[PDB]
């Protein structure tokens, strides 16, 4: 068991590195083990400058970002046919969407990606925008283009009355 | 394989009228106003792969997934959700450029599931899924409210998950 | 006590419905009580179009724009002379972000407002704009002009390398 | 009254070299990458108006929100925040047209009030802002994911917070 706990500990453990750097430039995350398995598995993140924390001593968008970088770090182990992610990047900012949105888009040249974001970063970098909408309580669906969806959105930020 | 499409008669916020979903084989961006039934897409993908909680598809009884009645429409008899796979690769055991699975549940609760047409048993489907490497294990469907989920988890749960992923 | 008890949330559940009605046009949204105090407090929230469902039932976004439509509700009760607000906007689209900071663009006449948030659409309708940032694990901070915390955020949606 | 501006000297995340953060009278947005401090600043208000619990603040001990050394810079000798108000329209007890608060806690837990200058006690501070209806009871302040929890209460819990409003 610890035999192979270990062979997969240190297979995702690896992928998770890697990924967070890429998330996190200039930055770093290991997970280290509590006992080397009767106790945890902790998590220790170090980004450009700052000190080496556990997980839960980060600010609430650090956490959300480690946190994605762990999930995708499972699922390059085992890699699916096609991925579902839903609001994945609620606590994320400008510019941290975009690199989670550049990842995905490199990723998406060899597996599948449906990502539901209410981001303009996040949709903006996909091959295809799928826009929904509801009109007396029925949901509708429309193929969306990328200037059409951003004329939609630019319409909401100019000042109307 | 990847989704080419999926079809949704009567499920969820989706009305009688079948609506069809069209997927990029890449990257695809599902946007719209909050409570409009982005997630139920999610939903529907849920459901038609062998569906197994009402819970994690925000369901009190199996049967609520079954578009309610509104203003100009009543409700629906059933909810059915077909999803279209693109077999080029080979991902699944299967000898066809493609492969659909359709899932039919019923006010009782009764599901009846469909491979390429003839009907099947979950197992069945189940099985053809987890050839093509597409399983709950897999981990590749992130819901909404679950990455806030794995941030609450305690370092204990943290390493049962990678229990499971042995 | 049940004599005053419903004095305020009488005046409470007024203030619910008509924030509500401002942040969901066509929509409405009522406080009402299951005991008319021996049991506990109920909302039923009603979008256009859509039936009506106590706020348990309603999509994330929609919990979160009801949500707020209650401590709105709470704090016209009793008029606060400044209001910090962390990541209010964290699950609300575009349109209905555009709808929280109108209103508050809108108290802000009368009471001093402070909200933290990542969202561009709700920085964009601020007075004042002020930019945080890190370097070497120090925080510094810098009053951000309209144009130049657009441009940042503009470079970031540019397609680089 | 409103704040003018908010002066920070090694608390939490700002370092020894004092920082000052003006506000508009309006409408403020503070803005900035994940991690960089904007939480912080509202710490600092929680914290300058008579901070009661280390863990709304998201610190282990109250002593925890004093600087801690980085790359290039030791570690504060203790936490300060100096809260500018407006004092126009006397929305305080006081005559005068500027009042400012200011905390210090020390390594040890210590707290060290002052009110323009004289030294004073928290609760004679509570009383001034209390008069100026700045209070934990006019939830003027909502804290990162306070939405979310005014979202998993339960009717019950509900229905007990307009008790207190009463
Ligand atoms: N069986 C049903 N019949 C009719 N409408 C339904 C049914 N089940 C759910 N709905 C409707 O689905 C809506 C929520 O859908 P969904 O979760 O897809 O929205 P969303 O776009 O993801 O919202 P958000 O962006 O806020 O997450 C609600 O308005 C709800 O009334
Ligand atoms: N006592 C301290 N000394 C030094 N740095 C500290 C101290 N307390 C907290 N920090 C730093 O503050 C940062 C978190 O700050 P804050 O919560 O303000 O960020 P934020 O901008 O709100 O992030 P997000 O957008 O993700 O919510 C962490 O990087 C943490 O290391
Ligand atoms: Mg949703
Ligand atoms: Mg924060």
């Amino acid at each position: 068991k610890k035999n192979v706990f270990m062979r997969t500990f240190e297979a995702i453990s690896r992928n998770f590195s890697e990924i967070f750097a890429k998330l996190s430039p200039g930055g770093s995350a290991r997970l280290i083990l509590e006992n080397p398995f009767s106790g945890g598995l902790e998590i220790e993140a170090k980004p450009a400058g700052k000190d080496v924390k556990r997980i839960e001593a980060m600010s609430g968008g650090e956490k959300a970002l480690t946190a994605l970088a762990f999930v995708f770090a499972i699922q390059k182990f085992k890699p699916a046919p096609f991925y579902l992610f839903d609001q994945i990047d609620a606590h994320l900012d400008d510019a941290n969407v975009k690199r989670v949105a550049d990842l995905i888009k490199e990723s998406s040249k060899e597996s599948q990606f449906i990502v539901i974001t209410l981001r303009d970063v996040m949709m903006a970098n996909a091959d295809k925008i799928i826009g929904v909408s509801m009109r007396d309580g029925v949901s509708k669906v429309v193929s969306l283009s990328l200037e059409k969806a951003m004329k939609i959105l630019e319409e909401i930020r100019k000042k109307q009355g | 394989p990847y989704i080419e499409k999926l079809e949704l008669k009567g499920f969820k916020s989706y009305g009688n009228k079948k609506v069809v979903i069209p997927f990029s084989k890449g990257f695809t961006a599902i946007v719209g106003a909050n409570g409009s039934g982005k997630s139920n897409i999610g939903d529907a993908i849920l459901f038609v792969l062998g569906g197994l909680s009402a819970k994690a598809m925000r369901a009190s009884r199996i049967s609520d997934l079954i578009f309610a009645g509104s203003k100009n429409e009543p409700p629906a008899k059933y909810a059915e959700v077909a999803i279209y796979f693109n077999n080029e690769d080979r991902g699944f055991p299967i000898d066809e450029d493609e492969v659909v699975i359709r899932r039919r549940v019923y006010p009782d609760g009764r599901s009846s599931y469909w491979l390429n047409g003839r009907r099947a048993t979950r197992s069945e489907i189940l099985d053809i899924l987890t050839a093509a490497m597409i399983s709950p294990d897999g981990y590749n469907i992130v819901l909404q409210g679950d990455i806030t989920k794995f941030i609450k988890m305690s370092p204990l749960e943290r390493r049962l998950l990678i229990d499971d992923i042995s």
